[PDB]
């Protein structure tokens, strides 16, 4: 699963360019620091004769 | 209004002696008029081992 | 704020550097035109250490382009990030360096180091404080090791309190591609020892075989070459951008890793290569991150450290971990491999954690390390210029262009005084 | 694709052994009361 | 009105800080914003918020610290944070570089360009006071601020508060895990500047904690700001009677008496008591007893020395909640008829007990449970020897090679200093045998 | 008090000891969340000899779980009762067993037994006055008997003055569920009847055809079984918990059943037991129920009474009942059958009655036998041993992890030693 | 928990994975891309895969296998099938030559060239699992690689590991039909290194299960597809009691404690009574006290003799489904009773029993139908020592003129093995029968 290919059908084989945009396919769907994840908890959330 | 919390337990617990003794008066009279109903039409409780 | 300026020179150092904000334009959220796409506030915030800024939120990158012919500025700019570059920021000359250390440093290099060093005075005096730079190079070429070594020196007079990195690739020892590698790599590390806090030595074949047993792809180009370079250097200044709960910065990087002021020589080392069929796969973890991470198949240059032993090691870390395996597996490189540790130092390893990995992973790690094994990458390079200087075997294009013969042996002179202070602790 | 074979009814975490062991003459007592006649009830409060 | 100034330097002490005042915010109800639920408790108590938050036109309850760093990385989350409207403007001050890892920096060139503001800020906070019982620190012997920074203070404060409870709390150099190689270094020379500026110096080991959350709260794989809340529940427990009412109650100048022996050995090391996870706790007895065996038990402890090595000289005992004066009493007892706890022949007594009545506040979101008991011995025992002799045997195996000192006297302490403190810390060990030592 | 301490050891001891907790949860009145839920006081008396109270009204039962897996206790922590226990006492190991008494007594036995009898221990004293120690466990697997055996030597060494209690489950006579059955059945007996007080000898086959004879199940689970035994092992101690006109703890069952340490070695047996449809078929009262107190059918060793004179009885009763039926009835039973029993102790049966019976019932009663019948359990095992141990058949995994071949003779000569001692008293 | 990895080598190994795991697949809800079903993907909900099953923690469930063969044609349909996704690409491993049905090419020339591979392969998953149980080694005694290589593969598994435990489910050199001639030479030399390293085996045919399929299914014209499954079958509920709790669970360690009477007979059955058509069970109702009689019957189990001489002397049942305890007792008890299924009178014993609660399930493109109960029995016997000696005999033939013996000692091979073979051959058979009649 190559994002650019250098084996590929195409014309011009730019050697400088890479062939992955990342090292992985995987980021944490949010970005949040664990001193803020964290901290920002605390927002989260008889008798019969009376 | 500590003591508060406190004086609407203890005032739970006379209710519940006084109406529990009431109601055993109830019971009891109502299940003897009961077998006496029924002994007029040839009936009865059992009671084990009568 | 926190602004670190960005050098390169020659065409090594800018497919590098061109690579090095392929990735951090990615990281910061930073389009190939110039504006803001990204999704967090956390990526504009400390935007100011790379990315200056411009009337209509123009993210400017801070760098000078620095060569000697100006094929590579086309192949710079016709790039796929090539347009956010500042346009005189491109300094170059029209001849080319030769291939040389002599021309690129004493006639054609002193002709253009006044306008490199003109426009370096002028981006650096916008910033608020400023903690170093940071220079991308070869050691086997004629730009990076004739005019980017006078660069280092130039900047390192002007400026003596700021900090200085410089990412050279060392030439390679089974392959070559280039017959005067051992004679334009042998001066410019003359200056090295001196004019430079922090050098992180890369080999080219060590770039090769990672990204053949580890990557897995038998056909690399430069650029996935550049990558793996270019997450390290990324690595390195990571909580110098990003927060985290236990931070660390470029001169604290300096300052907790080499004992001594001339043995400042590293090894680059990035932990999380898997290759892209596996990595749905793989369970990544820190103890299986930190055991690749020390494993010397997975080394940036082409030393092995069971040949000789570590000084000391570092080891900065991204994404959301925990504090516990970043002790007990860190311990257990130092406790149960101890044979391999220099016992003088009794701890060995900086520990630093950001929250923030790198766009498109969970977890990542990078590691630097200094090490007695960089030895012989200088053996070598010696055996290559002793065998090689004593028959006066290309002299005739380096004594003709301006600097005399005795200049040469003082470059083995303190060249072996490096490996007395290496060889020492062996 | 069909159940084959016999079905053997059984609980394996035993309410059967809970239902036998309960003594079916207060099962009725708890759902309800007998009623018996008379002469069984005025017989046996005098030779019981 | 009993206030107390609180100042957190270093990375540690501003993490350490933003639980610890998550506790404050909660036990006293002040909304993460400034203003009080509109409500009257045993926190909202005009002589229950004063003892830490500052009150104002608009009920803004403002805290009275003052969190102090070199690298504006960290302070800047306490200033985007949950938290961004409390912490007035510039009651969190910050620099433009770090101190990195070099007690230099932080005493001889990037902390001079700083302490001035600071103290002006403790100036102006101490003159709202009426009662500064004391100024609790937190720092990090380790770090260039934690261990520089801290110490510039230490000094400056003495000779501007004088005699006022500086009580500390520092991340003292862990037994086997480390951060970095430059830490014996730091370490051993801080304590030799603020050894004689210091009052008490409740210490704690990242080491331990991380145990303690691992053997008790089964808490796997645990970051810094699980065992930054149990190095903030102790910093409640010990200012809890300045606050909530009881019946013994304990002041930031009662430990200095009852604790600290000789102006010297201020080194209590520190224990909490019912650390259960909200999951194994219900299912078992938390009672007085069972709590205090807990605390003086060879493991529980929160810093990575085993007291069966030495002798204690002292211990305060700081309950909390439905604790019963006679319970302790007894249960004090039976950790003197042990023979497997020692306490040294010059103290025939050695307890210090202090009852608060208001029971552990739960942070949302937290390995502790909802418990109702809770002690905190604090324990100046003479196993803390072991610990320097460690860091001593280190700061020698590289001052022979005069290692990693390059970058020490470029940035001005001169390289005398080493040997001026490596020689004082060698007195402290020798210090500690004597006081062992039984009376002959 | 009068308190005692659960342990269950192996998986059968796992459900059998697990399904006494929803048992005597159900007579108590414990919910399985833990908190009290019942009508009567009289039912929270004595809860401290069960269960300790833990915090704010729940009575987590005190119990030590022990066993070489976790997934034994997957059916048992994730059960309907199982968030009553405590997590601390669920203590277990990593690798099995694999019903082999020298890896489940010797290698992985030992290992575990310093974190089996810290909490056995630290559970012990936290109470005024212990009476007694309540194993529960099998005979037939190495798991739960080779843990089981080892706990009662470590017990009491430091405990000599607690009654032991072990709910053994010896081999059914006609087939197995374990081949290597007979080697684990003398070799629990040789130290259980010299370190233990009460064993009841209970086999799976005589509660089988208890459940197809006298009761018209056709096909009932483990789950049902389970509840013959474990509403029965309720009764024994019905006495500690509930008051009644004549108290007897487990232990003055103790001082009057046993004459001589030999013989620990008891049969129970619970009064009503019928069919669903034989329900009003059936008179409940004592001169009507003590004979199958008596009978063939309600005997849970397959030992047959006509073969085997009981040496002493003791008979534990619940309800409102009267005394001359409890004492002018036993001694009618006495006369019938005088030849099968013996003449040499005056009174062969021991009575208690309680005053509670349990939900569902008005009155109930259960039985604890000493019969002439128990040897015959015992030479069928010394038969199935001499002929498996002729040609040493399973004898090279014992020899394999540490266990000397002599300490089977050993138990062999103590196995017929029990045989002789015991017909001698006939 | 209570995991076990697989081996597959050779071909028959590696194409038993190519039908095993199908099943696996659709036991635990595991599609062939390795994932929960896309929908129907809880949080997370059990621990019952982790037998054969890792995850990545994304959601894929890459299997606990090592696929190495020295043929690659065997290995790209499962490269290139259905199941490209579910293996990890890196733990399927091939050669480049095959060892061509010679024990010297798998012990000696070519399988030297991959033991590294699997032995790095197989000790990253041994240190993946948490608490290892037992090894599954699917191998032929026919090929070179099936048998030659699985010597020095199960050989190094058992110094590098020691006391885990051995599995077998494969096929061995029918005693009619053959699809190799050097099957006698093969089988006779990979027994010899795998006496004291192998705790089990599978002793019959592979014909038998020609006889099953043809006879006791409808199905005419059997292919290795349908062997591969049945045999699938039986793995599946020799590991039903490592991940569904029953009644009383067996798992693998006292496989090995109960099955083998002395360490050089470890050799127990694999039958699956009901191997019964859909065509049949409409019209057949199944009880548990007629599949083991019909497990002993001499129609539905694959043992190839005549059970009316098969001398069973250490017998395990495993059920599956809608069992009940009894009638498995009142079944066992009757077959001990009944006469001509001749049994071992110094075993009282004999037998031992499982039960699991999960029914046992089927794989659509099967013949069998699903039943409500199944029973699965691995008894050691003396009978086969007829089908043992024979396959000596059949291996003395070649012995005396030297036939085929020249590919072995003219690469790599030593011609003493082909004789030290024989006497520890003739001293095993030597073993079988004299547990005969000794006592009587
Ligand atoms: N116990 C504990 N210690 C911490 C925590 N965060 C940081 N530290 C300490 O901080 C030290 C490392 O230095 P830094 O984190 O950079 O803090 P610092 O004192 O400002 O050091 P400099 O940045 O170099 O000035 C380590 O020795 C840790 O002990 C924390 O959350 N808990
Ligand atoms: N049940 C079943 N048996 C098979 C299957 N494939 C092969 N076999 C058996 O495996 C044997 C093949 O011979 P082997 O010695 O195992 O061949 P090999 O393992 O590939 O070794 P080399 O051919 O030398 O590489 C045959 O005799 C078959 O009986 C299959 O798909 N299902
Ligand atoms: N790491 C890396 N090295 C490169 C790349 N392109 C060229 N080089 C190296 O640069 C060396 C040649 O240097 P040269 O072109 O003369 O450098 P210059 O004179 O400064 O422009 C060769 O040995 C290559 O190994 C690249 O994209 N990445
Ligand atoms: N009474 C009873 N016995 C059981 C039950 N479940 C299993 N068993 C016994 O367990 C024995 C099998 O031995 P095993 O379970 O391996 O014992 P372990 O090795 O100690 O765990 C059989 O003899 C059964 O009698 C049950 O629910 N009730
Ligand atoms: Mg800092
Ligand atoms: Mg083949």
């Amino acid at each position: 699963p190559k994002d650019y290919d250098i084996e590929g059908p195409e014309e011009v084989k730019k050697l400088c360019n890479s062939t992955y945009r990342r090292l992985g396919t995987s980021e944490p769907p949010v970005w949040i620091s664990e001193t803020r994840e964290k901290m920002a908890q605390v927002c989260l959330n008889k008798a019969l004769l009376n | 209004q500590d003591t508060m919390v406190q004086e609407l337990a203890l005032a739970n617990k006379q209710l519940l002696m006084v109406r529990q003794a009431a109601l055993h008066q109830l019971f009891e009279k109502e299940h003897q008029q009961y077998q006496q109903e029924l002994n007029e039409k040839g009936k009865a409780f059992y009671m084990e081992r009568l | 704020m926190r602004e670190i300026v960005h050098l390169q020179a020659g065409q090594c150092g800018n497919q590098i550097g061109a690579k090095f904000w392929e990735v951090i334009s990615d990281e910061h959220g930073i389009d190939p035109t110039g504006t803001y796409h990204g999704d967090s506030d956390l990526q504009l915030e400390r935007i100011n250490v790379y990315y200056n800024e411009a009337t209509g939120g123009k993210y400017v990158p801070r760098a000078v382009l620095v060569d000697l012919e100006p094929g590579t500025m086309d192949s710079v700019r016709s790039g796929p990030f090539g347009q956010i570059f500042r346009p005189d920021n491109f300094v170059f000359g029209q001849s080319g360096a030769g291939n040389n250390w002599a021309k690129g440093h004493y006639t054609e290099g002193a002709e253009l180091v006044d306008s490199v060093l003109d426009v370096v005075r002028k981006e650096a005096e916008s910033c608020d404080c400023l903690q170093g730079f940071q220079l991308t190079h070869s050691l086997g070429g004629g730009t990076g090791s004739g005019m980017g070594t006078l660069l280092i020196s130039k900047i390192r007079e002007e400026y003596p309190d700021r900090i200085m990195n410089t990412f050279s690739v060392v030439p390679s020892p089974k392959v070559s591609d280039t017959v005067v590698e051992p004679y334009n790599a042998t001066l410019s590390v003359h200056q090295l020892v001196e004019n430079t806090d922090e050098t992180y030595c890369i080999d080219n074949e060590a770039l090769y075989d990672i990204c053949f047993r580890t990557l897995k792809l038998t056909t690399p180009t430069y650029g996935d070459l550049n990558h793996l370079v270019s997450a390290t250097m990324s690595g390195v200044t990571t909580c110098l951008r990003f927060p985290g709960q236990l931070n660390a910065d470029l001169r604290k990087l300096a300052v907790n890793m080499v004992p001594f002021p001339r043995l400042h020589f590293f090894m680059p080392g990035f932990a999380p290569l898997t290759s892209r069929g596996s990595q749905q796969y793989r369970a990544l973890t820190v103890p299986e991150l930190t055991q690749q991470m020390f494993d010397a198949k997975n080394m940036m240059a082409a030393c092995d450290p069971r040949h000789g032993r570590y000084l000391t090691v570092a080891a900065v870390f991204r994404g959301r971990m925990s504090m516990k395996e970043v002790d007990e597996q860190m311990l257990n490189v130092q406790n149960k491999n101890s044979s391999y540790f220099v016992e003088w130092i009794p701890n060995n390893v900086k520990t630093a954690v950001c929250d923030i990995p790198p766009r498109g992973l969970k977890m990542s790690a990078t590691f630097i390390g200094n090490s007695t094994a960089i030895q012989e990458l200088f053996k070598r390079i010696s055996e290559q210029f002793t065998a090689m200087f004593r028959r006066k075997a290309f002299l005739h294009w380096y004594t003709g262009e301006g600097m005399d013969e005795m200049e040469f042996t003082e470059a083995e002179s303190n060249m072996n005084d490096l490996v007395s202070e290496y060889q020492q602790y062996q | 694709f069909n159940l084959y074979g016999i079905p053997t009814p059984h609980f394996n975490d035993g309410r059967n052994m809970a239902k036998t062991l309960h003594w079916l003459h207060e099962l009725q007592m708890k759902r309800g009361a007998k009623i018996v006649s008379k002469r069984v009830d005025d017989f046996k409060e005098k030779f019981q | 009105m009993r206030e107390c100034i609180s100042v957190h330097v270093g990375q540690a002490g501003v993490q350490i800080g933003n639980a610890c005042w998550e506790l404050y915010c909660l036990e006293h109800g002040i909304q993460p914003d400034g203003q009080m639920p509109s409500d009257k408790t045993i926190g909202g108590g005009d002589d229950s918020f004063n003892t830490f938050f500052s009150e104002t036109g608009a009920g803004k309850h403002v805290p009275r610290a003052v969190f102090v760093d070199l690298e504006p990385t960290v302070i800047d989350e306490v200033r985007t944070g949950t938290y961004r409207q409390l912490f007035h403007p510039e009651q969190l001050i910050t620099g433009k570089e770090d101190a990195a890892n070099n007690y230099a920096r932080g005493h001889y060139t990037i902390g001079k360009e700083l302490i001035d503001l600071v103290l002006d800020r403790i100036r102006k906070l101490a003159d709202q006071c009426t009662g500064l019982q004391g100024f609790l620190i937190f720092h990090s012997f380790g770090g260039g601020t934690g261990s520089g920074f801290t110490s510039l203070l230490m000094e400056r404060l003495s000779v501007d508060y004088g005699k006022k409870s500086k009580l500390e709390f520092s991340i003292y150099p862990a037994p086997q895990v480390s951060t970095a190689v430059v830490e014996p270094y730091n370490s051993i020379l801080t304590t030799h500047t603020t050894l004689e500026h210091s009052d008490c110096a409740f210490m704690v080991d990242n080491e331990a904690i991380y145990d303690i959350c691992r053997r008790n709260l089964d808490i796997e794989r645990p970051t810094y700001t699980n065992l930054n809340r149990l190095i903030g529940q102790i910093v409640s427990s010990i200012t809890a009677s300045l606050r909530f009412d009881g019946a013994l109650n304990v002041d930031l100048t009662e430990f200095q008496t009852n604790l600290v022996p000789y102006p010297r050995i201020h080194f209590p090391l520190a224990t909490y008591a019912p650390v259960i996870s909200a999951e194994k706790a219900y299912h078992e007895q938390l009672s007085v007893a069972e709590i205090t065996n807990a605390c003086f038990e060879p493991a529980n402890q929160m810093v990575k020395c085993d007291p069966r090595h030495g002798k204690y000289m002292a211990c305060c005992l700081l309950y909390r909640g439905d604790v019963v004066p006679k319970d302790v009493n007894a249960a004090i007892a039976t950790i003197k008829t042990k023979r497997t706890i020692q306490f040294v022949d010059w103290c025939p007594t050695g307890f210090k007990v202090g009852i608060n009545y208001q029971p552990p506040t739960v942070v949302p979101g937290g390995d502790l449970a909802k418990v109702q008991r809770a002690v905190c011995m604090l324990s100046n025992t003479t196993a803390i020897a072991e610990a320097w002799a460690r860091l001593d045997h280190k700061f020698d195996l590289m001052y022979a090679k005069r290692a990693f000192v390059h970058w020490y006297v470029g940035e001005g302490m001169e390289e005398g200093e080493f040997s001026e403190a490596r020689e004082d810390m060698a007195a402290l060990e020798k210090d500690y045998e004597e006081v062992g030592m039984d009376s002959v």
